[PDB]
């Protein structure tokens, strides 16, 4: 259902506070630190983004599946089901609910087994040993644990509404789109309604391009103190990416994962 | 779910926008237009960002000291924006063309509706857009006692009557001239129950139902500091 | 200018349905129906909701009754018990919105023909037991004298704001998720809410106005306690930094050792309010009387540095996320004790000078503090840690007799002199805030202007100024001290 | 002041050198600092008696009580102010005089359901009485 | 993925056969599945055809999780049995189908005044939430009978319902035939690929004329001749050239007055072009509902029900 | 900070609720600041309390007991 965010099941239920996710991640924090878990969530978002890019998909299905990836791991352990199997099954569910089209059975392996051995072979030296019988039970299990919440609102619709109201479209929208694509790495979408993320996006992009957005932001009546920690997360997000590399580290992180028992 | 704040009935940017994330049915949207080409080849959905929409640039440099300094300036000028600046003292003014009717006696049924709603529970903001003003100032006391309106709602109608009379006569001290009409309307009440006791008639109870309320009207009128005390107690 | 500016308070306009208890006297009957219809006006002209009576029509919401109190009580009990226990012409032009997504407050109004009157209150002891729990969970009682109807303004608005304050809206128990799934996060907060270790009847408090914020997250409590006319009862009341909470308690100590248990019993009640929150606290204890020699032995020994660290280790056990994040654990960061007593030595007159003169129309407060070192040159240091004076142009209400037995000649002066001292000053338990400083002058000049601030919350809107001096937790303590004076 | 009560009362019905030398040593000789009036039990030796009070009030060896405690001045506040009854008898003295008079005053001062007392504290909880 | 997770989920799960007597007494059968009457050990229990979740089954569960209205059916609980891998659904029992009233009458004008109102306000709410039913049939209109609410009809069987907020594919690319040929729009019968929300306005006006005459107006190129039969030929979008007055007479033979407010609403409901067709909210601004007796919340208005109970199959 | 400066005298014939803003009253007299809506701090503490499950509070009649 669209056009009414404040009566949606995502807003009523899946908006989870900061203290809730910290308690639920403690069993995952028993083996790895917060930095190792956050870099792992950075990487497995990048895997899902790589799989969505390979299938010639849109961006809306990639963000929804990443939320579906983040919703399950917010409130369940990492050692329950293998995250390497989360990446194909969430993309299929996101493309199914948006009515973009159902992928083929052999196509999805060709989507997966190409990607994990052309850009992620250092992370996975072995093959991807999973079939449809593993996926079909998982997505049937995943919707059972999602509280039947299949409709996800996205910050792109306010962001286009914000830039069409403001007027500057050509010099802001590419800068606005890359920030919202980057903020899906963090957990802000499970914490806040999306239209403050778009407002914090419009605040960042005008400062980056040195655009005087004083009179546009001062007139509107919303809470600016809750924007501030959203700004604070984003500046911590890019700062860790300066001293983080992909190929060097995760030989140790993926060796230290708690693997599910057969 | 009491702990969460809802902006559902709090619109953002009231001149140019509406509710924050509620999307109303715009009747001039792309999903309702039908050209000749749109029917044949289907819906035309193009990417909002030309080039690579999926690509996100993380190698661009950021200056968080610049962002926090600019954000501190934005929140500061909103405090200057939300200030409700001071203004000089002035008499309250009205627009005469829509706030009332010029003639009261055009319809007796409309008066019975308005004073019943005045005796009702509706706050007077809705009643402020249309108020009665009589031919003279004396009928307002007799009619309000007939409906037994509470005095707080009765005194607000008195505040209407002097405001409109001051505006037409601008092209006078309100205390004693209002006091004179109050006293002379209560002076003629004493002519009834004094001489009609000495040779119950229904005309006596007509005077009792209007003297009793207007006397209690006048004491609440007195405690407000609303009229002149000296000439009233002289009467 | 509340009704003039038509402002809206906190609490979002709670609606009140009412029942009126009136005897069969005809002249007394007509004064009430004019009073409560005008009371309906003043409650609704101000933006506080709806003052409509019970929806069933019973002579405009007024019921009748009938030494004679027994006759007044039988029909009080035999009637109020079970009572509290397709054409649509204009609906076609508009459509229905849908299923989409609070019961009104019930406050019974009682008139008192008597000019001991606990027998009218004995109805409320009978109505609390003979009702279902959903009805009886929010029931308030209102008493007014009968002489208000006959002989006299400011009375109508004062009674309106008191009943709106005393509504005390309970926390909802049903959340209406309608998840329609065997398990999920929506059921998880639903199941945790109905767990038997959560208390019932929270009765959330929102006054018509709270203190405005002043620019980590923390909160400071103000608690005040004093004894009754006898030594049988210790009476306490607690407030927030911003006054958003107003709770009090009654603890009995009666003997035919004896004083350590009463001071101990106050503190788990004080620890009760902080543990129903989940942010770390700062505790300030006020005493309306004077601290004696033997009270402070209990106040220092169990509220020491080690024991507050001891309960810090204990609270991490039953709550997991108190172990991880210290900002979500409702611990105590610092402890202080302030004794409150008059001075009665100095006098100032406002009439002597050296655009507005102060005392005839407004009030002001002036403070001087000092470290009061013993000389200029174990757990408890010097008896005055630091002292400061509290002079105020604002007058005070009815104080207890033992408060002014020191120097009663200074009672009747309008600029009133007060003497406040420090007795514990325990900073940085978990290891800058003004309470965290070891400088003894700074911890005075933090709590006292908030003590001035909570005194400004005592402004009756029917009064031009605050109705008395002192903070509201001291005033409400005196409001229940004078009530237990007169009635028992 | 006088007038208001009458009004409502209307409305009810129709509706020797050595003598002064010793007296100077204990009466006018007690002029202490008024900033110490909020005083408490001694910190030097942990007693309700200290400094040079022991010659003004009728043993134990208090050694160099350097704090500002004076039990003479302290007693005045103690006798009729709001205090704990155990603490009140310590300041007076159960063995000496007037401890029996304070006990008699308290016992004559005294000479019901639990939910009704809880009702009394609800009505006075509000802002306006 | 381990054994202890499965026994934890099975313990938290409950069985539909252990709570409901859905076996036997099958009251409804169709291409959507089987409808059973059952209660706790009344409700309408639906089993979807096909092993696993399907295209209709995904469309069912994704929408009515979050939608709620008095005039729309509402689900109370889903069931997922892993023994056979099929989806079980639980709605409240609906006594009378609108097909039953039509078949029994093959007529007071007060109820069809209100049945026209109660569908039209619900379809405006359904359009308001940016989703299309794409299926309006007399078998899809179900009436409460002698229950907690009287009247208050509900719309069900939205297996063909699709969001139209943002079509990433053309709508006819994933569904060439969207509704049965008795109520297919001529617009999509012309091979229109991108079609707007005016399709349902055609469908309600067809079944309203069915309720006006107690006879199917459109009856069995197979229907395009019938569309040109009752409307004449429109002499004033693709494959237009390859196709190779009647309204007044067809209503006259069915004893309906041509000069009436019902006919003026009927003729404005059905047009060849979707732009000149009215949408949902302007239909209820017609004073046809205001005229004389007006739409009631209870469509029976105290009258006893002559229609029988739905017989078990 | 916030001190007191002056006093203004106004007739009671001007104070009426018919006109929507404050015509005889100046908002700069009071230092009125329009601030945005936020939830109650006690209300969010109740929702935040739901995950801790701390020690049981007393049933408020325990305190009124003999020693
Ligand atoms: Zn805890
Ligand atoms: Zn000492």
């Amino acid at each position: 259902m669209a056009g009414n965010f404040w009566q949606s099941s995502h807003y009523l239920q899946w908006i989870l506070d900061k203290q809730d996710l910290l308690k639920e991640r403690q069993k995952d924090l028993k083996f790895l630190s917060e930095e190792e878990y956050w870099k792992l969530q950075i990487f497995f978002t990048n895997v899902i983004q790589a799989l969505g890019e390979h299938l010639k998909l849109r961006q809306q299905v990639i963000a929804t599946a990443t939320v579906y990836f983040k919703r399950f791991y917010a409130r369940y352990s990492l050692k329950s089901i293998d995250p390497v199997l989360m990446a194909p099954t969430c993309v299929f569910l996101a493309s199914k609910v948006e009515e973009f089209g159902v992928v083929s059975n052999t196509r999805l392996i060709a989507a997966a087994t190409s990607v994990l051995k052309t850009r992620f072979s250092y992370a996975f030296p072995k093959e991807f040993p999973y079939r449809m019988n593993h996926i079909l039970e998982c997505e049937f299990y995943l919707l059972e644990l999602m509280d039947c919440c299949l409709i996800v609102y996205h910050p792109y619709r306010p962001l286009l509404q914000y830039v069409q109201d403001m007027g500057q479209e050509d010099m802001l929208l590419p800068l606005a789109w890359r920030i919202v694509n980057d903020t899906y790495r963090t957990d802000l979408c499970l914490l806040y309604p999306p239209f403050m993320i778009a407002l914090a996006c419009l605040h960042v992009a005008c400062v980056v391009q040195q655009k005087d957005a004083r009179q546009w932001f001062a007139e509107l009546s919303v809470d600016m103190e809750k924007i501030l920690e959203i700004i604070r997360v984003i500046l911590k997000l890019y700062e860790q990416w300066k001293n983080f590399d992909e190929r060097k580290e995760m030989a140790t992180i993926l060796s230290k994962m708690p693997k599910p028992k057969p | 779910a009491f702990g969460i704040l809802s902006y559902e009935h709090r619109p953002l940017k009231r001149p140019r926008l509406g509710p924050p994330d509620v999307y109303p049915q715009d009747p001039k949207q792309k999903e309702d237009e039908l050209t000749a080409l749109n029917v044949k080849q289907g819906f035309n959905n193009q990417p909002a960002v030309s080039g690579d929409e999926h690509g996100s640039a993380k190698n661009v440099s950021f200056n968080p000291a610049k962002i926090s300094s600019n954000f501190s300036s934005i929140i500061a000028e909103k405090l200057r924006c939300n200030t409700l600046p001071d203004t000089g003292r002035r008499k309250p003014q009205v627009n005469q063309k829509d706030n009332f009717w010029l003639v009261t006696a055009r319809s007796q049924s409309a008066i019975n509706t308005w004073f019943t709603d005045l005796a009702g529970t509706k706050p007077l903001t809705q009643l402020a857009k249309k108020v009665p003003i009589f031919s003279k100032k004396e009928e307002v006391f007799g009619y309000l006692a007939k409906y037994t309106v509470p005095v707080m709602r009765a005194a607000w109608l008195i505040k209407m009557t002097c405001a409109y009379y001051a505006a037409i006569s601008e092209t006078v001290d309100p205390f004693m001239e209002w006091t004179q009409i109050i006293t002379k309307y209560l002076w003629e009440q004493l002519q009834k129950m004094a001489e009609y006791y000495r040779p119950l008639p229904h005309d006596v109870e007509v005077a009792i139902r209007q003297w009793d309320y207007t006397e209690k009207l006048a004491m609440f009128m007195f405690q407000d500091g609303m009229l002149d005390r000296h000439e009233f107690l002289t009467w | 200018y509340w009704e003039r500016l038509m402002l809206e308070p906190y609490g979002s306009q709670r609606d009140i349905a009412y029942v009126v208890l009136c005897p069969e006297n005809e002249a007394l009957l007509n004064g009430a129906k004019s009073f409560f219809r005008d009371l309906t006006a003043i409650y609704e002209s101000c933006r506080l909701g709806q003052h409509r009576p019970v929806s069933r029509l019973l002579t405009d919401g007024i019921m009748r009754v009938g030494s004679k109190l027994k006759l007044y009580a039988q029909v009080c009990r035999y009637d109020l018990g079970p009572y509290l226990a397709t054409m649509d012409r204009d609906k076609v032009g508009i459509p229905t919105d849908g299923d989409s997504h609070y019961p009104p407050a019930i406050v019974v109004y009682i008139i008192d023909p008597f000019t001991w009157t606990l027998g009218l209150l004995r109805c409320f002891l009978e109505m609390v037991q003979t009702l279902p729990p959903h009805i009886k969970s929010t029931v308030s009682v209102q008493i007014i004298p009968c002489q208000y109807l006959l002989q006299p303004p400011q009375h109508l608005k004062s009674l309106a704001f008191s009943a709106f304050t005393q509504c005390r809206r309970p926390l909802p128990t049903s959340t209406n998720v309608k998840t329609l799934t065997g398990f999920g996060p929506g059921l998880a907060m639903e199941t945790a809410l109905r767990s038997p270790d959560r208390p019932e009847c929270i009765r959330l408090y929102a006054p018509p106005f709270i203190l405005a914020p002043v620019k980590q997250k923390y909160n400071v409590l103000f608690v005040g306690y004093c004894l009754s006319h006898d030594q049988r009862w210790i009476l306490a009341s607690c407030t927030d930094l911003y006054g958003e909470l107003l709770e009090t308690c009654i603890i009995n100590i009666d003997v035919p050792s004896a004083r350590k248990f009463g001071l101990q019993k106050l503190w788990e009640w004080c620890l009760g309010l902080v543990q129903m929150s989940s942010l770390p606290w700062r505790v300030v204890i006020g005493r309306l009387g004077r601290i004696g020699h033997g009270e402070l032995k209990d106040w220092s020994c169990l509220l020491s540095r080690r024991n507050l660290q001891s309960l810090s280790k204990r609270l991490k056990d039953m709550c997991r996320m108190c172990g991880i994040s210290a900002a979500d654990s409702p611990s105590i960061l610092s402890a202080c004790l302030v004794a409150m007593e008059p001075q009665g030595s100095f006098v100032i007159m406002p009439d002597s000078v050296s655009q507005l003169n102060t005392p005839q129309d407004t009030s002001c407060t002036h403070i001087l503090v000092f470290p009061t070192s013993a000389s200029v040159q174990p757990n408890i240091l010097q008896q005055p840690l630091a002292l400061g004076y509290f002079v105020s142009t604002a007058k005070a209400g009815p104080l207890p007799d033992w408060f002014w037995s020191a120097c009663p000649q200074a009672q009747y002066q309008c600029p009133l002199f007060l003497k406040a001292s420090l007795h514990l000053h325990v900073p940085s338990v978990q290891s800058s805030h003004p309470l965290d400083s070891n400088q003894t002058s700074d911890v005075l000049r933090f709590v006292l202007e908030q003590y001035n601030a909570l005194s400004w919350l005592t402004c009756d809107p029917a009064t031009q100024d605050r109705r008395s001096c002192l903070p509201i937790h001291f005033v409400v303590l005196n409001q229940l001290y004078n009530f237990i004076m007169n009635m028992l | 002041q006088t007038v208001d009560p009458q009004s409502v009362q209307k409305w009810v019905k129709f509706s020797s050198l050595y003598v002064n030398l010793i007296l100077s040593e204990s009466v006018m000789n007690l002029f202490k600092d008024c900033n110490f009036d909020s005083c408490c039990i001694c910190v030097c030796n942990m007693n309700i008696k200290g400094a040079d009070v022991g010659v003004y009030i009728p043993q134990e060896a208090q050694y160099r009580c350097t704090c500002g405690f004076s039990a003479v001045m302290n007693r005045k506040f103690g006798n009729n102010s709001g205090l704990f009854l155990e603490d009140e008898l310590d300041i007076i003295g159960r063995n000496t005089d007037c401890g029996k008079e304070a006990e008699k005053r308290f016992e004559a001062l005294r000479a019901l359901s639990d939910d009704l007392i809880l009702l009394l504290q609800d009505q006075c909880t509000n802002l306006f009485s | 993925m381990d054994y202890d997770f499965k026994v934890k989920l099975s313990s938290e799960r409950e069985r539909v056969e252990d709570l409901f007597e859905y076996e036997g007494c099958k009251v409804g059968r169709g291409t959507y599945g089987h409808v059973y009457k059952a209660k706790r050990k009344d409700y309408a229990l639906k089993q979807i055809e096909g092993t696993g979740i399907s295209m209709s089954a995904c469309r069912e569960i994704a929408l009515l999780r979050e939608l709620k209205h008095p005039n729309v059916i509402s689900l109370q609980k889903v069931f997922l049995s892993h023994a056979d891998r099929k989806v079980w659904l639980l709605f409240d029992y609906a006594e009378h189908d609108l097909w039953h009233i039509i078949k029994f009458h093959r007529l007071p004008r007060g109820m069809v005044k209100s049945l026209l109102y109660q569908i039209l306000d619900g379809i405006h709410y359904l359009h308001a939430n940016w989703v299309l039913h794409r299926d309006l049939k007399p078998a899809n209109i179900l009436v409460m009978g002698e229950g907690p609410e009287r009247g208050r009809v509900k719309i069900a069987d939205m297996g063909f319902a699709r969001l139209f907020n943002s079509p990433l594919k053309p709508l006819a690319d994933l569904d060439p035939v969207v509704v049965t040929f008795w109520y297919r729009a001529p617009e999509l019968l012309l091979g229109a690929r991108h079609y707007t929300k005016a399709i349902d306005i055609w469908a309600i006006g067809c079944i309203f004329a069915e309720l006006l005459t107690s006879e199917p107006i459109f009856h069995c190129h197979d229907q395009l001749d019938r569309i040109f039969n009752v409307m004449g030929f429109p002499a004033d979008m693709p494959e237009h050239s390859t196709l190779m007055c009647s309204l007044i007479k067809y209503m006259e033979k069915h004893k309906v007055k041509p000069d009436s407010k019902a006919f003026h609403l009927l003729q404005k409901l059905l047009t060849m072009d979707p732009i000149k067709r009215i949408t949902s909210e302007q239909a209820m601004q017609d004073p046809y509902f205001l005229e004389d007796p007006l739409p009631t919340s209870d469509v029976f208005a105290g009258c006893q029900i002559p229609y029988p109970k739905r017989e078990f199959l | 900070g916030l001190q007191v400066s002056t006093k203004q005298k106004i007739s009671p014939w001007d104070l009426f609720e018919g006109l929507k803003p404050s015509a005889p009253l100046s908002w700069g007299w009071f230092g009125t600041v329009r601030v945005d809506r936020r939830v109650a701090r006690g209300e969010e503490q109740q929702r935040l309390l739901l995950y801790h499950t701390h020690l049981r509070p007393r049933p408020r009649a325990y305190y009124l007991e003999p020693l």
